């Protein structure tokens, strides 16, 4: 950061992130990511195999 | 006692001039070293000179 | 080398082919085009997906195959695979590969000698981390910005062009093997063409980036957007970390790459050309034209042509519209009144005659349009939405922040609309003497009341008055104006609404031609007057700085140092081609002869008689040493000529060659009386006085393929004459004939004779007798 | 221009063995870097490279009946020990306008016991102390500097 609007969005976004961490939506949210992300790179490299 | 100290924000943006007899009333911002060294002495402070 | 071959044998092999014989036969080049969009075509509806899909397999990248070779780049580093021996379908000579291979190349691949090239090549972008840094931020604050949408620019570009002339500046910095014939532009602009070719010759460099990139330095890219506060292109390009709606970035940004001043310079040389030129009333507008041509100015290092610089300019006032009417530059769809700007929204209208009686009783004729029209307007730091109908202001909205600007906005609208009883009856004050023919030209009623009102703020005050005033009804009360411009009162002007936010600029992507009458009124094809020369400032004293007012008439030396100058344009006039001048007795070696020229004969009396012949000695021997070896500067021969004339005496000598009038020249090392630089060899500075040189001989420093382009000129087709490489053009003689590929699909003939007369003059004297 | 195409026409046909003088003042070469010359050359006797960005010395053929050099204008510095065996005839030497700082760039021309005048003008060198002095007991073989003798003998034409 070098001026002050910049610490003020980091501010703002640092207590919004610590609040919305919490939460069990960002659970699904952190579950669909990864599994989706597992499943992607499955059925690209290996299909034809369950 | 002389010239007030004063405040800043982080960037330095904004900056206040404040007198010493009021110093008292900040005392819980002042640094450490500059209130090790006034604490003792508010005993003598009248309204804004020491005796 | 052998590639040579290799291309040769591959046209071989095209042309036994029937189709491509067929193909390449039949028509010009340019179908080429047309055959680089037949292939290659394959688009994706969704490319995030297709990529995220993509790199998910092995090997994603398509890449060469003699580079990895070469490179000794193996199929695994260790237990990674990063390529595999195959060929693209499409391609048919490249191989898969995946995108690991990049790290690897990154870390341990092939390093150039130095890649701080890249530094030149986005000079925009270095540019704009070097502005950034010297911004000093100060404080967010918070409140609703008001913001008005209005065209601006958002990149600091030096030395704007068209896409035309830029074309030929990449041909002529990249490819100048495949460079088509000389342009009007790449003679003019020597310096900037140099000094672009010299940062990217004998370098390993894609050649089509370095284009491109050139293409986006060159463009100043204008947008339509919301704005608030000063309007500066060093401010648009991170308008977005400076201020929204809502919140504001204070920072100073003054000091950065001024590109303001260089815009008020010009306009101020564009008033002081339209104040000088108004003295001739039959022929007004030649002498504008000549003053014009004959005048340049400096931008950073190169000299440039005003002419040039006012049609690439973009302001638009009074000033340059009407110089840009004489040369015939279309211009924006904006009129002007007084210091005021003007846009027509919608309307028509017809001239229709009114007395006004100045005094008692003096029938005074004006015209005034008759029909409902809007118009948005612009004074300082005010704006309005005003409309008329039939003589009359039917209404006007304001959304200014001054209390002044808005009177003055609502004073020079009213005059615009010749609403008011005061057109029906004069004031009292006015008198026939300012009325008209302050130097024997009439001057409308409208321009009258408008110096009236300048003249004094009583006047003003009436003016204002003369419109209605009526009680300030509930509710209205915010939406009316006094006379002192209050937001709100009791009493306020008859339909004078106001508001708080600037009125919302118009915008069409049109270009009107419009003619000057021998007055400088400028018509646009209709009645109406654009511009004129009674809306530019009365008169003021500025000195100039790195300007060439080029002109008798617009000078203030005196004889000496003109004559001086006089006699070197003469002497540099005997550099074209030819026989019997100084490039062709260079070539034969033939010094003696210089000392007998007509020019230097008549630049002999100036020189100081007491020591001439000391310096004549000096001079007449440096000469020799430059003409017999080889190796001379043409600058340092035509600076030293003028002393060539007297015989040799004995003597010592000091070191400066001087004249009759205490001004010398050194032999060597630039000073005032005389100056030159090696960056653009094509100027002499004699007095502040630019000096075109001819381009028709090369010099050591100057010597490149452009030293020479002037010098030769196409003729009638000779298939006698030898077809010859571009740099042994050099070599060619004197009125010699020769064939030459040029551009592209071009086979030409050119004669070493300068023959490029002036255009305009002889078609403007022959237009005049059509008139007699 | 370009040392290539500039010597190329310097050589109007004529072969690189019968000449007895070269120029290729105000050209360029590619990496600071000489280029196109050879021991072909056998015949030169002068040699004059001025302002062509200049900045070392290693592709310089070998050349012995060299007797005259100048390199000013470049920014040559540290390659002065190839004289010793390129050019071991040499008298006079030249370098003003190159990027020189210490002695022990310049302690190897002492093995050119032919040397008679050198030429240092411009270069950090200079701005030192009693320096002409220790260059002299260096060099004794060494006569002239900067075209002035020891007690400030200005030196002839030619």
């Amino acid at each position: 950061a070098d001026n002050e609007l910049e610490d003020y969005a980091e501010h703002l976004n640092k207590t919004m992130e610590g609040v919305l961490q919490g939460t069990n939506c960002a659970r699904e949210m952190g579950k669909c990511i990864l599994t989706v992300g597992a499943l992607m790179t499955e059925c690209r490299l290996f299909p034809g195999k369950i | 006692l002389g010239q007030g100290i004063r405040l800043s924000n982080k960037r330095k943006t904004k900056e206040v001039i404040i007198k010493a007899e009021k110093m008292g009333k900040y005392k819980n911002l002042m640094r450490e070293e500059y209130k090790n060294l006034f604490e003792p002495l508010e005993k003598y402070i009248q309204k804004d000179v020491c005796f | 080398m052998s590639l040579l071959l290799t291309i040769a044998k591959e046209y071989k092999r095209l042309c036994q082919d029937a189709k491509a014989a067929q193909m390449m036969t039949v028509g010009t080049v340019s179908n080429y085009t047309t055959f680089k969009k037949w292939t290659t075509s394959r688009k994706e509806k969704n490319p995030s997906l297709r990529m995220r899909w993509a790199m998910s397999s092995k090997f994603p990248i398509i890449a060469n195959k003699r580079m990895l070779e070469e490179a000794q780049i193996p199929k695994e580093h260790n237990n990674v695979a990063l390529w595999e021996d195959t060929e693209d379908v499409s391609k048919r000579d490249h191989v898969l590969a995946s995108a690991s291979c990049i790290n690897y190349w990154n870390f341990c691949g092939p390093c150039v000698n130095n890649s701080e090239v890249i530094k030149e090549v986005y000079k925009s972008r270095f540019g704009r981390l070097e502005r950034r840094k010297e911004i000093m931020w100060k404080e967010l604050r918070f409140t609703l910005v008001d913001r008005q949408r209005r065209r601006v620019d958002t990149q600091p570009v030096e030395q704007r062009l068209r896409t035309g002339e830029i074309k030929d500046l990449q041909m002529w910095t990249l490819f100048e093997d495949e460079a088509p014939l000389a342009s009007k532009f790449i003679l003019d602009n020597y310096g900037l063409v140099k000094e672009m070719r010299s940062k990217f010759a004998n370098k390993p460099l894609n050649k089509e980036v370095v284009a491109h990139m050139l293409e986006k330095q060159f463009n100043p890219e204008s947008r339509f957007l919301p704005v608030f506060g000063a309007i500066r292109p060093e401010r648009m390009e991170l308008i977005h970390a400076l201020g929204g709606e809502t919140w504001i970035q204070e920072a100073n940004t003054a000091g950065i790459s001024n590109v303001d001043q260089r815009k008020n310079d010009i306009r101020a040389v564009c008033r002081k050309v339209c104040l000088a030129a108004n003295a001739s009333i039959m022929n007004a507008k030649s002498k504008l034209v000549e003053y014009i041509k004959s005048t340049s100015m400096r931008i950073g290092e190169t000299e440039r042509k005003l002419e040039e610089l006012i049609l690439e300019t973009d302001d638009v006032s009074p000033e340059v519209t009407l110089c840009k009417s004489a040369l015939g530059g279309q211009l924006g769809k904006t009129l002007s009144f007084g210091p005021m700007l003007l846009k027509k929204i919608s309307g028509s209208g017809v001239k229709v005659k009114d007395t006004v009686y100045i005094q008692g009783v003096r029938a005074v004729q004006f015209e005034y349009w008759s029909e409902q029209e809007e118009f948005y307007g612009e004074y300082k730091s005010a704006t309005a939405l005003f409309s008329r109908k039939e003589r009359s202001l039917e209404w006007i909205t304001i959304g200014g922040g001054i209390n002044e600007d808005r009177k003055r906005l609502l004073a020079m609208c009213m005059i615009f609309c010749r609403d008011g009883d005061y057109f029906k009856d004069a004031p009292a004050t006015i008198t026939m003497a300012d009325l008209s023919t302050k130097l024997g030209r009439e001057i409308p009623y409208q321009y009258v009341m408008m110096n009236w009102i300048q003249k004094s703020e009583d006047n003003l005050e009436a003016l204002l008055y003369s419109r209605g005033i009526v009680e300030t009804n509930p509710g209205k009360m915010g939406s009316s104006m006094g006379i002192d411009g209050s937001k709100r009162a009791i009493k306020s002007l008859r339909a004078v609404t106001i508001q708080s936010g600037k009125i919302d600029m118009p915008e069409s992507k049109e270009k009107i031609h419009l003619e000057l009458s021998d007055n400088l009124e400028a018509f646009d094809s209709s009645g109406r007057i654009v511009a004129t020369i009674l809306d530019l400032p009365s008169d003021k004293k500025v000195t100039f700085q790195d300007v060439s007012f080029q002109h008798p008439d617009l000078a203030v030396l005196r004889d000496e140092k003109t004559a001086i100058t006089k006699g070197y344009e003469a002497l540099i006039k005997r550099l074209g081609t030819g026989d019997n001048d100084i490039p062709s007795l260079i070539a034969k070696k033939d010094y003696l002869s210089l000392y007998n020229l007509p020019e230097v004969k008549l630049m002999a009396p100036l020189i100081r008689p007491n020591r001439k012949g000391v310096y004549s000695r000096v001079a007449r021997k440096l000469v020799s040493t430059q003409v017999t070896t080889g190796h001379y500067s043409l600058h340092e021969l035509i600076k030293v000529l003028p002393f060539t004339y007297f015989a040799p005496k004995q003597g010592m000598f000091e070191g400066r060659l001087f004249f009759s009038n205490d001004s010398f020249v050194e032999p060597g090392v630039n000073n005032n009386v005389f100056s030159w630089s090696k960056a653009d060899s094509s100027k002499i500075y004699c007095h502040g006085i630019a000096i075109r040189v001819p381009l028709v001989v090369g010099d050591e420093h100057m010597d490149t393929s452009l030293a020479l382009l002037e010098g030769f000129s196409v003729c009638e087709n000779d298939p006698r004459a030898p077809m010859v490489t571009r740099q042994d053009l050099i070599d060619v003689g004197f009125g010699q004939k020769v064939r030459l590929f040029v551009g592209q699909g071009s086979v030409r003939t050119f004669k070493r004779t300068a023959s490029q007369r002036a255009a305009s003059s002889d078609v403007n004297k022959n237009v005049k007798k059509i008139k007699m | 221009m370009e040392m290539g195409r500039r010597i190329h026409l310097e050589l109007r046909n004529r072969t690189p063995s019968d000449v007895k003088e070269l120029v290729l003042d105000n050209s360029r070469s590619n990496e600071g870097k000489l280029e196109g010359l050879t021991d072909e050359f056998e015949e030169l006797e002068f040699l004059s490279t001025i302002n062509v960005g200049l900045t070392s010395i290693a592709n310089l053929p070998k050349l012995n009946k060299l007797k005259k050099l100048e390199l000013s204008d470049n920014r040559v510095s540290g390659g002065l020990e190839v004289l010793a065996e390129k050019c071991p005839n040499l008298t006079h030497l030249n370098l003003s306008g190159n990027k020189i700082k210490d002695l022990s760039t310049i302690e190897p021309l002492k093995k050119l016991e032919n040397l008679k005048s050198l030429d240092l003008f411009n270069c950090e060198v200079t701005n030192l102390n009693d320096y002409r002095e220790n260059v002299f007991k260096l060099l004794p073989q060494l006569t002239y500097l900067d075209g002035y003798d020891r007690d400030d003998k200005e030196a002839p034409d030619s």
